[PDB]
């Protein structure tokens, strides 16, 4: 009767979170995504965490989620508690575009995810969420900017920022090795096929492991690219030979 | 072993099992009684017996074989409280299938509705799963006799004879040298091998006031439970 | 640690414990530990007692 | 009721779901089963018994038609079964009455697991016991698609669960090659039906079911005892 | 450690309106008298920090035009029960052109007291000293977070629950006047704060029968401390 | 213990101890029986006197449910006054639906279906009650029912309820029942509650007799106490 | 001790021990005695002050021109019960133009006072009336209990030690029909004073009477007309 | 449809939730407030930027109106509630009457919603403590706080967040009438006052002024050099 | 506690002399006597209550405040080139300890002897700060609070 309520509200008696902790610690495991700007253009890096030879791939999107004619992102958590965020998140954005006419703005879209997290967290006893996921898009007050959820419902402004506990790995080479408006569609691309060398496991990057997805403002448009399959390839081979000619110095 | 509150609502072990439903399957045999049902190939049999202790108590309101409608009959095992509802469910589900449908309801489609009813019980974890047996009885246009069993798991089959109550694995065994020797059935051979296994798994040879035959046959269609007199002819015609 | 061989008539009788003060023990206990040092003769230990329950 | 809806699936302190996890445990002691996309069809082949000679294998079905082109059969628990089927059954006419034309099979997988998902998250409740395979030819290519009690959907080329699905999983890993046809899915499916099945398979031990493009197709007995001779 | 929150002690008590009374303790102390020629009333701040401004911290709040009142525990939980009796004298005169007496205002407020549970909470954990004059004199009642509506001639109540009552009966008697009553409770109250006494600790609120709007304020409450 | 909390879960074997602990509560409780002959039921009911403790007819377990339906409650008096209403409450709407009297068939079990619902859920307990329903009818005769706390309600013709439950049956079936008129019962009920319930535990008792049946055509009311009194003095001359 | 905390456990000797928690709580309020005659019904209570300067707490309180209670549990269940009651009243008095009789008014307090002790997350009331009524049969004295039992009696007592009012009222029930008022009224007291320490006692501060009867509207008296009552009384000897 | 009591009585006397709640408040950075005559000042430490990412949406000094600012502590989702709850009372209060809205009903709005917001059933308290600062008519420079049990009071210099108390008794040792004479000197006294609670390199402080006739203004960084550099300045001349 | 062999039994009589021999009561001469341990919650309780000790001086963790002193000291009987930089290193990591800059002095103090030098430049210092500092950061909830 009460004796098997799990008590997903209550204070740690040290006086902090003992519930959303858990999953902030949990969501490290099995996920890297990450999205890198500064000038006219923005990507994102996912990874294919199994990459099994019985398996369809007719998707063509199958972490990326377009969310919005200006907008997508990339998630990392549970599977299926995604596809709750990422229904609920879609029509958000469209019943903005029913009142006022106007494509939502970035900022004010992410805030509204967030309320909906935090409230499953305070009241209702209810499990909450374990997904972390990222921000893209283009709107007419700044342009390309980038987000970072969190379960606890905090977001903020980033610029480098990843998700997976391997890709901790990743922001101190950010760190290291990040320039501030000098970003193209080349060497902002060959920098996540350098962080992805390294940060992930899997030798030489095979090409059916990684996933890369750019937003880009042509016109009017706002076209959101999703290359496929020879352009990954000579990435890396462009990616390779020029690891082969740095290390003639040694 | 036992982890949460494994041994107490319905949730899962680490075994990949639950409790609760297989306590319930047990909950049917403090009852100490034992239905058997047999199909032939015209006729559909129900015996099962009763127990009355005592002489302050009356013959007629003992009777487990319950008339669902005119042309469905059941008999009821477990407890005798939680039967006795299963079957207002029964009897209220085939009057609905007349006022939506306007035909007389299948008795297979009679067990998916009771079924489904018994899995939400196991599905909340706030009720009790209402620990009972269930076997129907029918002819169908075209398909012939019909047995089928509900379980308080929530699940169904068809059947050619099955007997359940208390003993189950000495009953079928039985009933499994009896069918696949390919034996006629008729009407009175189906009758008298209804009799005869449960009088060799429970060793009685009563007399004719105990057990109730509950048969419905093709030419005539409604549910008939037999009278005192009749049993005595159908028990005597087999003692040789 | 209290022994029922004891308490056979012969060796242990009579119960007698110890208990708090109510009030005015403690204020007992406050006026007798504050003249072997120097205190000003203007303050009260009724205030001092309230502020200790046990 | 008395309004409860406390959820009773929490996280652990490592960082997972321990219910999920043990919902997935009911799932491998189940029926085997084995599902196989081969470029014009796919095929759907259940492991179907009875404890005694005594049951009628007239009566309960496995492979289960949808709304008449998308098959479904599960590997998990019997009544957690007709639940979710019956619950897909009206879920794909509401797809009918607004836009008069038959659901994909991409689309039902997605409204499925929607269910599926949002049950474990609530109060109250356990979740399913039953794992999916659900097929369909819309559209000219053939669909393949696996669920799980955490609501998951994958696409697979050819799968098996139930139990002894990892000696299925390397065994189809070899036997399927890219492409085939429908009577070579049909004769390496019962290929590896029986991998844990008993001696004897009669027309009533498996119950196959198809989907051409002209539909989905359950396979009578007759047609199962004739291309059960000279099988694997 | 987790037992039902409406549970009866093996005892006959109950558990957690017990513990609601003791919170009481930890409050300030407030002290009212009732006298023929009228009521007045006392409280003391307890100013934490000389940053913190005194005048944003209150125990006297009015109730209607001739009603006062006085909280002892926690504040925010007494700001419910000030703002429902304010609310409630209130439809009395505007369905009956007169005023709710101050008996009667406290039967409203206790009402609420223990209607806490899981449908239709915790009990309130303040109590309170509600003074008037009404048709029958000046009056003066006390009541708690159980319920228990009662009249006092003089109740003290707070941290100094046990030490002001015994001093109080000391010295009081039935035709006391109302300046002899206002310099009585300050000497109570020097008696039992730790603090100095001036005009930023302590608040007094005095009605009368004719001066129905009871009002005190510094400047006045200096000449009261100076005179004793 | 662990199984014994809730009303919902089950026992490692199969049954529920929340039941099993509400049957025993009414086990401690004053002796009721009842009684049939062939036209009327018979109540009778062994009522206690501490000292003084009350009036001369103060809460007398002989209640009345309809105009020719009546009550013989033992155990937890509290909850027998509720199903006294819930009682109460049944047979109206089936006189404002249906348009004529309830049969004693009917209100047995649209009572035990209530009684049976609050042995499901963990918001509430079972009732810890016990009762008897007695009728007379020109076209179905009189009958006398039973309820259990768990819900099994069924036939008698003589039954007991409370402490001497094993000890008074035993001598009711050594009467009969066909042969004897209900002027005669009543007498012989008067000394089956003086001869059990020795003056030992309780020295003072009362004894209230209530009667149904053709003599008061078919209206249930209590018999004439102070009038005739021909029960107590009968059934003291069994002295030796 | 794991199934003494709800009021919805059994226990495993058949007793529900959150009814048997709640009767500790009648006795725990001051003692009050009901009696009657064949014309008048007087209920006679004792006050407990709190301190010496607050006023005693009230126990007789009006219902109906005919009815009226007395009280010996908590305060929040006294007026939740209390505003059931007058409720009660005035409504067949609007319904029927009549006033209630007051067996079937006890009837309806021991079915509200049913559903907060089978729920769960409920607790009893734990409270005790004496209900003093007159109707159109004659007076009548109701005792109840938290664990919804009514009685009809003709003199009872509830609260602390009222054991020993009870044994002074099984010896004088023979009395209690021949007596009109005066003589009535004092048998009663009598009970309350065998419930006192031997070095206090009535003093018109802490005792009230309420009496109904045929040509006699409910009234209360207390501290002004207790004083007619209290005379050619004799000490208690020792 | 939830009914479970979560906020309960202790044996001693004493809450649960509440003093858990003002933990929370005690783990975040430490954020000040002083007023004047004419401007308020209020600033925060502990800015902890990445130095690589951006930083105007970590922004947590707010107004209400345009009259109201806003300081909080504790964690920054429990704020965020708070805040556009707050905007909405503000603006439907001019709805009505047509003024703009005093400091003083709007600290009323939030502790009363804070204070049934524990009273209620099933319901995680809130873990913020607000500093309410803003100038009404007539002229008044006021400042209040909260506190996450619904308890409000007026100060003249509050502190918060990690090692207030330190704060507060640094500012307890500093009761001049002269500091709030000159503006700069108060805005100095400040980035005084936060210096002894982070590192303090000019960099991790965040002040915003209003002087009591516009909305709040962020100074430069270049501003925050000049101000360190003053306070560094006249510190060295104890000499 | 008391056991039953021989190996417990010369802790507690050597506890207790020390015990008794502080507090004999006959003549001690103004001995001041200071004990330190790291814990006190698996501690004797007799000697925390009064009559023996009445002194309990709690040491509570300092800030980056201290640290620039502990910097300049350990820093400061060594070859510190006129090229490094110390201010960038006490401003980056927040968590360390008098024992981990002596760690870190030594390692820079290493790092020179292996490229055959005498004093100790920059690079040394940035890398001895991210080799012997990595041991122990885990653990802190960043971007929650404020």
């Amino acid at each position: 009767s009460r004796r098997y309520d799990s008590r997903t509200t209550i204070f740690s008696p040290e006086g902090r979170l003992y519930q959303v902790e858990y999953a902030m610690e949990a969501i490290g495991h099995a996920g890297t995504c990450l999205g890198i700007l500064a000038n006219d253009g923005v990507l994102l890096a996912a990874e294919r965490r199994n990459i099994h030879k019985l398996l369809d791939e007719v998707f063509f999107s199958e972490k990326i989620y377009k969310l919005n004619e200006d907008m997508a992102c990339s998630v990392a958590g549970i599977t299926s508690d995604a596809n709750v965020l990422t229904n609920e998140l879609r029509l958000i954005a469209q019943r903005y575009l029913l009142q006022y006419q106007e494509p939502i703005p970035c900022e004010q879209l992410v805030t509204a995810l967030c309320d909906i997290k935090q409230a499953y967290t305070q009241f209702g006893g209810k499990r909450p969420f374990g997904v972390s996921l990222l921000y893209i898009g283009w709107d007419k007050h700044y342009g390309f900017q980038l987000y970072q959820s969190d379960p606890s419902g905090n977001y903020g402004g980033w610029k480098a920022t990843c998700i997976g506990n391997n890709s901790a790995a990743a922001v101190s080479m950010l760190k290291q090795d990040y320039k501030e408006g000098e970003m193209t569609l080349k060497s902002a691309l060959a920098l996540a096929i350098k962080v992805l060398n390294k940060t992930m496991d899997v030798s030489k990057l095979s090409a059916e492991k990684v996933e890369i997805a750019t937003l880009t403002r042509e016109n009017g448009k706002t076209v959101i690219r999703v290359l496929k399959q020879k352009e990954v390839e000579q990435l890396i081979k462009k990616h390779e030979e020029e690891e082969a000619k740095a290390e003639r110095e040694k | 072993s036992s982890a949460g509150f494994d041994r107490h609502i319905t949730i899962f072990s680490p075994e990949g099992r639950l409790y609760q439903v297989e306590y319930a399957f047990k909950a049917i045999n403090q009852g100490g009684l034992t239905s058997v049902a047999v199909r032939g190939k015209d006729c559909a049999v129900i015996v099962t017996q009763k127990k009355v202790p005592d002489k302050l108590l009356d013959s007629s309101t003992v009777t487990h074989l319950f008339k669902i409608t005119e042309n469905i009959g059941c008999v009821m095992t477990g407890m005798t409280a939680d039967s006795r509802s299963q079957v207002q469910r029964a009897r209220y589900e085939a009057a609905n299938w007349k006022y939506k449908y306007g035909y007389e309801i299948p008795v297979d489609m009679l067990c998916k509705r009771i079924a489904d009813i018994s899995q939400v019980y196991t599905q909340n974890a706030e009720m009790r799963p209402l620990g009972c047996c269930m076997i129907l009885i029918g002819i169908d246009e075209e398909q012939g006799p019909q047995v089928y069993k509900c379980d308080p798991a929530g699940y169904y089959c068809g059947f050619k004879a099955t007997a359940a109550g208390v003993k189950q694995t000495e009953s079928t065994s039985f009933l499994e040298k009896k069918v696949k020797k390919k034996f006629d059935w008729t009407f009175e051979q189906t009758v008298e091998t209804a009799i005869t296994c449960l009088s060799t798994v429970l060793s009685i040879d009563f007399k004719p006031s105990e057990i109730e035959v509950g048969v419905v046959t093709v030419e005539n269609p409604k549910f008939r439970i037999l009278t005192e007199a009749e049993i005595d002819a159908h028990l005597v015609a087999l003692a040789e | 640690t209290l022994d029922p061989a004891l308490m056979r008539p012969g060796r242990l009788d009579r119960k007698i414990e110890f208990s708090l003060p109510d009030l005015e023990g403690r204020t007992h206990i406050f006026k007798i530990h504050a003249r072997s040092m120097s205190v000003e003769r203007d303050i009260r230990f009724e205030l001092l007692a309230r502020l200790c329950p046990n | 009721e008395r309004g409860y809806s406390f959820s009773l699936t929490t996280f652990s302190p490592s960082g997972k779901l321990v219910q999920i996890e043990y919902a997935l445990a009911a799932v491998a002691g189940g029926a085997p089963s084995v599902g196989i996309k081969a470029a014009n069809g796919v095929v759907l082949a259940t492991e179907k018994k009875q404890k005694s000679i005594l049951y009628d294998e007239r009566s309960v079905h496995k492979v289960e038609p949808i709304t008449k082109h998308i098959g479904l059969v599960y590997s998990g628990m019997g009544p957690d079964y007709r639940v979710l089927v019956h619950r897909a059954r009206k879920l794909a006419q509401q797809y009918y009455l607004v836009y008069q034309e038959p659901i994909p099979t991409a689309q039902l997988v997605q409204r499925v697991a929607s269910v599926m998902q949002e049950y474990t998250q609530s109060g109250g409740v356990r979740p399913f016991g039953v794992s999916l395979l659900i097929c369909g030819w819309n559209e000219g290519r053939p669909y393949l698609f696996q669920s799980d009690p955490s609501g998951a959907y994958f696409a697979w080329k050819a799968t098996a669960m139930g139990k002894n699905y990892v000696n299925g999983k390397t065994f189809l890993e070899k036997r399927y090659n890219e492409d085939l046809e429908l009577e070579d899915a049909i004769h390496t499916a019962i290929l590896t039906l029986k991998e844990s099945f008993e001696g004897q398979m009669t027309e009533d031990n498996i119950e196959v079911g198809i989907c051409n493009e002209a539909g989905f197709r359950r396979l009578t007995p007759t047609e199962v005892k004739d291309y059960l001779a000279a099988i694997a | 450690y987790d037992r039902g929150v409406n549970t009866f002690s093996p005892e006959g008590r109950l558990f957690q309106v017990e513990y609601a009374i003791e919170a009481i303790k930890l409050g300030s102390t407030a002290i009212g008298i009732q006298t023929s020629e009228g009521v007045c009333l006392a409280v003391e701040k307890r100013i934490t920090s000389p940053l913190m401004e005194p005048s944003s911290i209150e125990k006297i709040v009015e109730i209607d035009a001739h009603i006062g009142c006085a909280m002892s525990g926690l504040i925010a939980d007494a700001k419910t029960l000030i703002d429902k009796a304010r609310v409630e004298t209130q439809n009395h005169w505007f369905t009956y052109n007169e005023t709710m007496t101050v008996e009667s205002v406290t039967q409203a407020v206790s009402n609420l007291a223990l209607q806490f549970g899981e449908e239709d909470s915790r009990p309130f954990g303040v109590a309170l000293l509600f003074g008037g004059v009404d048709e029958k004199g000046p009056q003066l009642f006390h009541m708690d977070p159980s319920g228990t509506f009662v009249q006092c001639d003089a109740r003290a109540i707070g941290s100094a629950s046990e030490g002001a009552q015994s001093s109080l009966q000391e010295v009081y008697h039935k035709s006391m006047t109302l300046k002899e009553a206002i310099k009585s409770s300050l000497i109570i109250l020097k008696q039992v704060m730790e603090e100095k006494l001036n005009a930023t600790n302590i608040e007094l609120a005095t009605v009368q029968p004719g001066q129905n709007f009871h009002m005190f304020t510094k400047e006045e409450l200096e000449e009261v401390i100076k005179d004793i | 213990t662990g199984y014994d909390l809730s009303a919902s879960t089950f026992s490692p074997d199969g049954r529920v101890f929340q039941v099993e602990y509400a049957m025993k509560a009414v086990e401690n409780s004053s002796t009721a029986i009842g009684i049939r002959c062939k036209d009327g039921v018979v109540f009778g009911v062994e009522k206690l006197v501490l000292s003084k403790l009350y009036e001369e007819g103060s809460n007398k377990r002989l209640f009345n449910v309809d105009r020719h339906v009546g009550m013989a409650v033992a155990g937890l008096l509290a909850d027998a006054r509720s199903l006294a209403d819930i009682a109460r409450e049944e047979a109206s709407n089936f006189r404002s639906n249906f348009g004529y009297n309830i049969p004693l068939k009917h209100l047995a079990d649209r009572v035990a279906m209530y009684v049976h619902a609050y042995t499901l859920y963990s918001a509430v307990r079972p009732f810890g009650c016990s009762f008897m329903l007695g009728s007379y009818s020109v076209n179905d005769g009189a009958q006398l029912y039973m309820i259990d706390p768990s819900g099994v309600s069924y036939g008698y013709w003589g039954c007991a309820i409370g402490k001497a439950r094993q000890a008074a049956k035993t001598e009711i079936e050594k009467l009969q029942m066909k042969e004897m008129t209900c002027r005669d019962i009543v007498k012989e009920v008067a000394k089956i509650i003086y001869i059990v319930h020795d003056e030992v535990k309780d020295k003072a008792f009362e004894l209230e007799l209530s009667w149904v049946g053709e003599l008061t055509n078919g209206r249930h009311e209590i018999v004439p106490k102070d009038i005739r009194e021909e029960a107590e003095k009968y059934a003291k001359e069994s002295l030796k | 001790n794991q199934y003494d905390n709800d009021v919805t456990v059994w226990s495993p000797q058949g007793r529900i021990h959150q009814i048997e928690y709640a009767m500790e709580a009648v006795k725990q309020g001051s003692a009050t005695v009901g009696l009657k005659s064949k014309t008048h019904a007087v209920l006679v209570a004792l006050k407990r002050a709190q301190s010496e300067l607050a006023a005693h707490q009230k126990k007789i309180l009006h219902v109906d021109n005919h009815i009226g209670i007395s009280i010996a549990g908590l305060t929040a269940d006294a007026r939740l019960l209390c505003n059931f009651m007058r409720q009660e009243c005035l409504d067949s008095r609007f319904v029927f133009d009549r006033p209630l009789p007051v067996s079937r008014l006890v009837s309806l307090i021991g079915s509200k006072t049913q559903i907060p002790t089978q729920r769960y997350g409920r607790r009893p009331y734990g409270v005790g009336l004496l209900i003093a009524g007159y109707d159109d049969m004659g007076p009548h004295i109701f005792q109840t209990c938290p664990s919804a039992n009514y009685f009809d009696c003709r003199a009872m007592s509830i609260g602390a030690r009222s054991q020993s009012a009870r044994t002074y009222l099984e010896r004088h029930m023979s009395e209690f029909m021949e007596c009109n008022l005066n003589e009535l009224v004092k048998h009663g007291l009598r009970a309350l004073r065998e419930t006192l320490p031997a070095e206090q006692d009535l003093t018109t501060k802490n005792v009230s009477i309420g009496i109904v009867g045929k040509d006699l509207e409910f009234t209360i008296y207390d501290d002004d007309d207790v004083s007619p009552f209290l005379e050619g009384l004799e000490e208690r000897p020792q | 449809s939830y009914d479970r009591a979560i906020t309960v009585f202790s044996p001693d006397g004493h809450l649960f939730q509440v003093e858990y709640a003002q933990e929370a408040v005690k783990k975040g950075s430490t954020a000040v407030g002083v007023r004047g005559r004419d401007i308020v000042v209020l600033g925060v430490e502990k800015k902890s930027v990445a130095k690589l990412q951006d930083e105007r949406t970590v922004r947590k000094i707010c107004a209400l109106d345009d009259n109201v600012c806003m300081a909080f502590a504790g964690l920054t989702a429990d704020a965020r509630i708070v805040i556009n709850r707050a905007r909405v009372e503000c603006q439907s209060h001019r709805l009505t009457v047509e003024d703009p809205v005093t400091v003083e009903y709007i600290t009323r709005y939030i502790a009363s919603l804070k204070q049934r917001y524990t009273q209620s059933n099933g319901r995680r308290p809130f873990g913020i403590s607000a500093l309410i600062v803003g100038f009404d008519f007539d002229g008044t420079p006021r400042l209040y706080q909260t506190d996450p049990s619904g308890t409000y009071h007026a100060w003249k210099a509050n502190a918060i967040g990690r090692g207030a108390k330190s704060v507060r008794e640094f500012l307890e040792k500093n009761y001049t009438d002269e500091a709030i004479e000159t503006d700069d000197l108060t805005i100095k006294l400040v980035i005084k006052a936060l210096l002894e609670v982070v590192q303090s390199g000019g960099k991790n402080i965040e002040l915003a002024v209003m002087r009591r006739d516009q909305s709040l203004k962020i100074l430069n960084p270049e501003e925050i050099e000049k101000y360190v550099a003053e306070i560094e300045k006249e510190k060295e001349e104890n000499e | 506690y008391d056991s039953n062999s021989g190996g417990e039994r010369e802790i507690q009589r050597t506890m207790l002399e020390l015990l008794n021999q502080l507090d004999g009561f006959d003549s001690r001469g103004d001995v001041k006597v200071i004990m330190a341990t790291n814990r006190i919650e698996t501690l004797d309780p007799a000697l925390i209550r009064p009559g023996r000790i009445d002194r309990k001086i709690e040491f509570p963790l300092p800030d980056e405040k201290t640290k620039k002193r502990i910097f300049q000291i350990h820093t400061s009987r060594m070859t510190l080139a006129d090229d490094v930089t110390l201010d960038d290193l006490i401003m980056a990591k927040d968590d360390l300890s008098g024992a981990d800059i002596k760690a870190i002095c030594t390692e820079a103090g290493l790092m020179a002897l292996r490229e055959r030098r005498m004093k100790v430049t920059n690079e040394d210092f940035k890398k001895s700060k991210e080799n012997v500092l990595y041991k122990k950061q885990e653990g802190t909830p960043e971007g929650l609070y404020l």
